[PDB]
Formats: C-alpha cells, structure tokens, sequence
C-alpha cells in the first residue's frame, strides 16, 4: 500500500510449520513458498506456500521423495520449478549422521513432484551456506563451506535438460571474493551482486559484482567518504539481499555481535548507499538473522530468522518499494 | 592424514586469538580485532607422530556460522579459556561446558582447560588451585598459560591431541 511501509502480515501458524531458520524462501507466481530449516530441535523437509494476495498460509502437496531435511541448502525459481541445492544433511538431536550435500532436486509447482537430477560426472563439492542464483538457463553455485574450508570456486549446470546437462565449473577471472560463507546473492541486469559475508579474517563490508558474459569478478569501490555519500553497510552474515528496479536492498544479519534492523539501499548506476527511511505507520521488524527474503511485484517479503537469543521466528513481514 | 579439528572457548578478552598465534606462528599479536573468527592450521609432531591441527578461534555470540556450526558438532576436541584476571570469564567455563553437552549430547568430548594471562600475577582474580578444582570436576587437564611469553602454550594442544587419540583407542578396543 504505502510506499516504504514494513507491513508485518500474519505469522506462521504452529499446526502449519514451526517456526524456523537457516530456511530458503522463492517468489512463484504470487505466493512465497518456504523449504527446509532449523526449528531448534530437528533439520525440516516441508514445504509452506504463504498466498500473497490472500495472505494466508498452507502445507504445499508434495509427491515423491523430498530432499532430506536440510539447512543452509540453497533455492532458485526456473520456469516453473524450484530447485534445491546443497546444504547440510543429519540429526541435530544426536549430532549423528551430519554431513554436506552436493545434490541437486527439483519441485514442478504445477504438479507437486519432487524429482531429483542424478547428475553423472564430476560434481562440485558438498557444500553449505553457499550463493546460488539463476541467469542465462543454468544454475550458478558459488563460494560455501565443504566441512573443512570455505569455498570460492563457481559452478554451473544447465537446467533445460536434464538428460544432457551436467555440471561446469566457472574458470572465474578479475578480483574473485575471498572464500566466503553465509552471503546473500542478488542479479541485476546482467551482473551477480555479492555483499560482506563470513569470510573468516577476511570480514569486510566490500561489495562485489560479477558479470555473468565474461566470468570477471569486480569489487566496487565506495567514495561516499569524498561525496559525502552514506557510508555502505557494516559487516555482516546471515543476511539477505534482493535486487528491485536498479537498487539491490540489504537488511538483517549479525553485525559484530549485534543484530541491527537498518535497511539499506545501494545504487548500482549511481554506486551510492542509502538508508531507506520507513513509513509513520510502519511495523518495524525485529533484528534478525539467517532469514531468507523474496519479490513479488513491487514488494520484499521477509520470513523467519533467529530474532534474539536463539528465538527462533515465523514472522512474515513485507516492504513496499518505492 | 590424519585431520584434527579444535575449537577454541572462551569469553571475550581471555586471550583465545594471541594464544592461537603463539601456538601457530611463535607471534603474539598486536592489536587484534576480537570480532574475527577463523580457523588456522599447523603440523606438529606430538610423541614422535605428526599430526595436522585445525584450529578454529571463536569469535561472535550470535547464531554460529557454517563454518562454526560444523566445527562445534564435528571438533574432536574443546580447550575452554578464561583469565586469570577475570572471574566472570572464569564463570563462563561452566556455560561452555554446557554448550558442548547441548551440541555433542554428551560430556566425553575431549576437553582441556585454560587459564591464560597467568603473567598478571599482579590483577590475579583466580587462583590456580580453583582450575585444577574445576579441571578435576570436568575431569579435564588444566594448565595455567601465558600467551605474552608463550608459557605452557604447546602444552595445551599437545594434551589434547593425547586425550583424542587416548579416546580413539578405547572405542576400537571395544570394538
Ligand atoms: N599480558 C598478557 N596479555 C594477554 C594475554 N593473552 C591476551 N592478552 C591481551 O588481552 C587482550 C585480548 O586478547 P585476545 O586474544 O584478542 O582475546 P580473545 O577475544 O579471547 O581472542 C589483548 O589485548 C591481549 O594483548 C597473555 O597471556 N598475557
Ligand atoms: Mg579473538
């Protein structure tokens, strides 16, 4: 409705799904759909489809094997498919069985089936935490944690096909971030934006963009100290990031021990920094972490995350943009 | 080969990160950023075998990291830290103690405990006789250490690598 305006629709009911963390969040049609997560007790496998415009929640009908219940995992939107990535794999209550996961699943919204691509050949690593991202028909997988280092390699496989896809690891060239785990990802144009993220002593609040066409990695300076421009956000991980008009938008994660709630907006074509100011009648959210964010339309929509003191939250709350 | 993967616990300010350089680097640090949390590798030989060490120096009270996360459920063994000039960090031990219990589901997870800044004996707020009390009470080594002079440092992670392969042993004899 109101421009700016962070509306806090209604939560999550506990006999739908359980509030939760480390979950992934994809916009089809006009509906946030909701995979996997951390309630605090087990790792989850369920699907929640939240109706945009009848703001009302559901259990999505699901047929044939799940991807194992899962967090950190990563989620696209291809046609009219959702597929999952990676991600950890185990039993939080016995701390057995844990382990990385390279595989790849895909959910037909129109029919419910979850199908998985048995790809033969080389795969990338077992990873978590990792980017992910759809451009050009094939999936792009960067940087995560394998279970002994972070990552910063890049691997594509096509998803027209699955008969005679495979994967690709991208020959990445230019200023390639430093390996990093739990960043967000945002497309713009044609280029894949990367902000701050756990990259161990590597910790900064750097942006970078890669440029799809030639595989090139570039960090994009900041001169808001000389043009008196707003200084870019503070370093952070577990944070979401989506890209609206030509402004990718920054909000929640842990800031040096903190959980600070600013929104900010950053310019791609005027390389600025901004801190959106929200609406008189705003219902502010709560700082929070490993949340997931979606568009639709003309509007973010912020689900779950650790609100505070490992609290974990089913709060759906909505950003109108500008 | 052979991969051990430690964590280092411990209240902000014990001194974690300048005894994890001391142990990896025989450096101790001028001015480190205590929000930073990494994990550092080294090759020693504890008893005439060589063994790689993983190191991860804890930083950050928020939801752990991937990187974190893992390291907390996978880690073979925990060296919990507080200072000698820091009763409250010495209380914390307990909590961390506990937190090892939450994430592991039991208490045998090789363990070893640390009193660092054992130098200022001038703002001593511990006695060391309380460590061994605690040590004994989580049946756990103890050492007081002093990351400035590099004090007991190699001690300490060469305990623990005794403790992981004394724990190692036992199982395939049952086995
Ligand atoms: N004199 C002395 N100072 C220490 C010792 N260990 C740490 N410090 C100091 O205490 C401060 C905190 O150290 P740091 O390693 O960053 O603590 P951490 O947050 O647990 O990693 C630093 O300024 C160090 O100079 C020690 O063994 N002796
Ligand atoms: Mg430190």
């Amino acid at each position: 409705g109101t421009v700016h305006r962070w509306r806090r629709l209604p939560p999550c009911d506990e006999f739908v799904g359980a509030r939760r963390s480390k979950h992934t969040v994809v916009a089809y049609k006009d509906a946030i759909y909701v995979f996997g997560g951390d309630n605090g007790k087990t790792m989850l496998n369920d699907l929640l489809r939240f109706d945009v415009k009848d703001c009302s929640w559901c259990r999505a009908f699901t047929t044939g094997t799940p991807p194992a219940p899962r967090y950190h995992h990563s989620a696209v939107v291809y046609g009219s498919s959702m597929f999952v990535f990676g991600g950890y794999t185990g039993d939080i209550y016995s701390n057995s069985n844990l382990k990385n996961k390279n595989d790849l699943f895909e959910y037909k919204f129109a029919t419910g089936q979850w199908t998985e691509w048995k790809i033969e050949g080389r795969l990338p690593v077992a990873r978590s935490a990792h980017g992910a991202t759809v451009y050009s028909d094939k999936l792009w997988i960067f940087a995560g944690y394998d279970g002994n280092a972070r990552l910063n390699d890049m691997w594509t496989i096509g998803l027209q096909d699955r008969e005679l896809t495979c994967w690709e690891e991208v020959a990445q060239s230019g200023e390639i971030p430093p390996s990093c785990c739990n960043f967000p990802v945002a497309v713009c144009r044609d280029k894949m934006f990367v902000f701050s993220g756990q990259s161990g002593a590597k910790i900064t609040n750097n942006l970078f963009q890669f440029e799809f066409k030639d595989k090139t990695w570039t960090r994009i300076p900041t001169e808001h100290l000389l043009r008196g421009s707003p200084p870019p956000p503070q370093r952070r991980y577990g944070h979401t990031m989506v890209a609206f008009d030509r402004h990718l938008y920054v909000f929640g994660g842990a800031a040096d021990n903190t959980l600070p709630n600013e929104l900010h907006c950053y310019d791609v074509d005027f390389q600025t920094w901004e801190v959106v100011q929200p609406s008189s009648d705003s219902e502010l959210p709560s700082g929070r972490l490993f949340h997931a964010a979606a568009v639709i339309s003309d509007a973010m929509y912020i689900f779950g995350g650790t609100v505070d003191n490992n609290i974990r939250s089913g709060e759906m709350y909505r950003f109108q943009f500008s | 080969s052979r991969e051990y993967k430690l964590v280092m616990l411990g209240a902000g300010g014990v001194g974690k990160s300048a005894m994890t350089m001391q142990f990896i680097s025989h450096r101790f640090p001028e001015d480190h950023d205590p929000t930073i949390e990494d994990a550092y590798k080294i090759r020693i030989r504890i008893d005439d075998e060589p063994a790689n060490l993983d190191i991860l120096d804890t930083a950050g009270q928020a939801e752990f990291t991937a990187m974190r996360d893992q390291y907390m459920r996978a880690g073979e063994g925990f060296i919990i830290c507080y200072s000698i000039t820091d009763r409250r960090s010495f209380h914390e031990v307990r909590e961390f103690k506990q937190l090892i219990y939450r994430v592991r589901r039991t208490d045998d997870t090789p363990v070893v405990l640390v009193g660092n800044k054992s130098d200022l004996k001038q703002l001593r707020q511990v006695t060391k006789e309380e460590g061994l009390a605690l040590a004994r009470e989580f049946s756990c080594p103890f050492f007081e250490t002093s990351a400035a002079y590099r004090y007991y440092i190699d001690d300490v992670f060469h305990a623990l690598v005794r403790e992981i392969r004394r724990k190692e042993k036992e199982a395939v004899l049952a086995m």
